[PDB]
């Protein structure tokens, strides 16, 4: 839901300004910030922005996982533009790259999104595919490494946190699904939002926990009290495990297994939902109890884990069902750590 | 240090450059309305609630003598408001004074911002805030100022001075301007730069 995007409007503006500014040469724009700060979220906001669709007609999105190889990237690009990778399945990495460079030289003013860039090595390897055809081309880059950013541009964009107020509004909108918060929970809820310190991911995770918790004053203050002020430690923000655990412990045992099952895949892996359904059935997490067929019960669990926000929707079908899904890399830490204990 | 250095003819105003970039964005729906020619009353007229800031025309005096001070009366909902001192570079959207770097602010939520003192809480960019300060809502009269000699910031609530020992403004070459940040639709403020009597008695306070 684009509706759920909070307070990142001037952020988007200032980024769009830097995209529109610059010479005819290829210009690369790095957005940096710690995991969960909403880099990928902002990238999507700018990608869908009317004025960016206006300036850059040729637009493409690529998720460059820490575990990505360059051959695959070129083949992904070729498939997007031509839809015929037949002849390129045995083409060498240079032949693939030159083939992409051809498409891009014939292609007009273009904008390329590279999501979760992990290294300058990867960047310099990927850059071989892009012609300096001097058409005013731009490349939007999201990364968690300030070094990566500063290598691409000396003045990278530091993604902001949310204000107390912005924190609350996101929490309310996610925790109550477009409905408004009940006044009795307002004080505890605002206290809760504050202790997130304006980290989108922390706020969205805890919304999932609160959804699952009864909308009672006592349960919310329990939470507010248990969320110590400095739970998001700068040493390990990757140790928001306690924030996750709070949401996790609220899940039925059936969903716990399904959720930890995400640990069995590689980090940041793009999972087709219908494939996951069939596998969850195989592992026997989906108990055929009552009327529910296992496929319906599996999709319900999936939809519910999406309701708890713990799983992120990557694509939807024309059905409006979940096409592909992903769990955030910080959530993978928890799934990996906890699933080695259980 | 005890003699007030009044900027009586100071008023809320977007600068030529602020207006340049404000009209560079084709969105009209993101603006505050100014009650001119007074320009002391500001109203949030946007449909959707977001952080929007406005600054004064003149900056603070840069002397080592007397006090800079202004007061703000709050009308409307009076909630999600931030009052303080901002640089001219400060964005007028999606940020509040004190939150923004190099700026200091007092929030309706009850927080002093931009004051790195021992035992403070660290927020987003580990931005230093001091929590537990008096909240403010409709009908309240809030002062913000700086003792130019000691460089200590001054806040007053309905004429009562607040604990600001050790809360210093940095002595940079950059000019700081009075600034207020509104959020909710229907929020109204009126600024006092000395044109009306201050509720905090500067003569019987500093
Ligand atoms: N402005 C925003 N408003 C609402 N939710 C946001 C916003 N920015 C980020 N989020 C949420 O933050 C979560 C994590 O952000 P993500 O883009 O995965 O982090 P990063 O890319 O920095 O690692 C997403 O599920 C998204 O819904």
């Amino acid at each position: 839901e684009e509706d759920d995007v909070v307070g990142f409007d001037d952020e988007a503006q200032t980024v769009i300004d830097r995209l529109l500014e610059g010479s005819g040469d290829l210009e690369v724009i790095p957005v940096v910030g710690m995991p969960g700060l909403g880099k990928t979220t902002l990238a999507t906001k700018i990608f869908k922005h009317p004025k960016i669709e206006y300036e850059f007609f040729t637009r493409l999105w690529l998720y460059v996982s820490q575990s990505y190889k360059t051959r695959e990237l070129y083949l992904n690009i070729i498939s997007k533009f031509t839809g015929n990778t037949k002849h390129c399945r045995d083409m060498s990495e240079k032949d693939l790259a030159l083939k992409v460079q051809e498409i891009l030289e014939e292609g007009g003013k273009y904008l390329i999104v590279l999501d979760d860039v992990w290294s300058t090595d990867a960047w310099d390897r990927i850059k071989i595919a892009f012609p300096k055809n001097d058409k005013g081309n731009r490349v939007l880059l999201t990364t968690r490494d300030h070094r990566v950013a500063r290598y691409c541009n000396r003045s990278p964009h530091d993604l902001k946190f949310l204000t107390d107020e912005e924190s609350w509004i996101l929490l309310e909108k996610r925790a109550f699904h477009k409905a408004k918060c009940l006044p009795e929970l307002e004080t505890n809820g605002k206290s809760i939002a504050r202790k997130c310190k304006g980290l989108p991911l922390a706020i969205v995770v805890i919304a999932g926990a609160l959804i699952g918790k009864s909308k009672t004053i006592k349960e919310w203050e329990q939470v507010d009290q248990s969320v110590g002020e400095h739970f998001i430690n700068r040493d390990q923000p990757n140790s928001c495990d306690k924030l996750v655990r709070m949401s996790y412990d609220v899940l039925p045992y059936d969903w716990k297994a399904c959720f930890l099952y995400f640990g069995t895949f590689p980090r940041g892996y793009l999972i087709p939902a219908r494939k996951l359904i069939r596998l969850w059935i195989a592992e026997g997490f989906i108990q055929y109890r009552g009327d529910l067929s296992p496929e319906c019960k599996a999709e319900e669990y999936l939809n519910e884990l999406v309701n708890r926000n713990l799983v992120m929707v990557m694509q939807r079908t024309v059905d409006g069902q979940i096409k592909t899904c992903r769990v955030h890399d910080m959530l993978y830490e928890f799934c990996w750590q906890e699933a080695t204990t259980e | 240090e005890s003699t007030p250095v009044l900027t009586l003819q100071n008023r809320w105003a977007y600068s030529a450059r602020d207006e340049k970039l404000a009209w560079d964005s084709a969105a009209r729906d993101e603006k505050l309305e100014l009650t001119e020619p007074a320009g002391l009353i500001v109203q949030f007229i946007g449909e959707n609630s977001k952080h929007r800031s406005v600054r004064a025309k003149l900056p603070i005096p840069k002397g080592n003598s007397g006090i800079f001070y202004y007061e703000v009366t709050i009308s409307g909902d009076g909630d999600a408001i931030y009052i303080g001192l901002a640089t001219e570079q400060m964005p007028l959207r999606d940020t509040h004074v004190g939150y923004n770097e190099g700026t200091y602010g007092y929030g309706s939520s009850g927080k002093f911002w931009g004051h790195e003192v021992g035992g403070c809480s660290h927020w987003g960019n580990e931005r230093p805030y001091i929590d537990g300060q008096p909240k403010f809502d409709r009908n309240n009269i809030i002062g913000c100022g700086v003792n130019l000699k000691t460089r200590q910031i001054i806040y007053t609530h309905n004429g009562r001075p607040l604990e600001t020992t050790g809360l210093l403004v940095a002595e940079s070459a950059a000019e700081l301007y009075p600034c207020v940040s509104l959020f909710t639709s229907g929020n109204e403020i009126e600024a006092n730069f000395g044109t009306k009597p201050f509720k905090f008695n500067i003569a019987e306070g500093i």
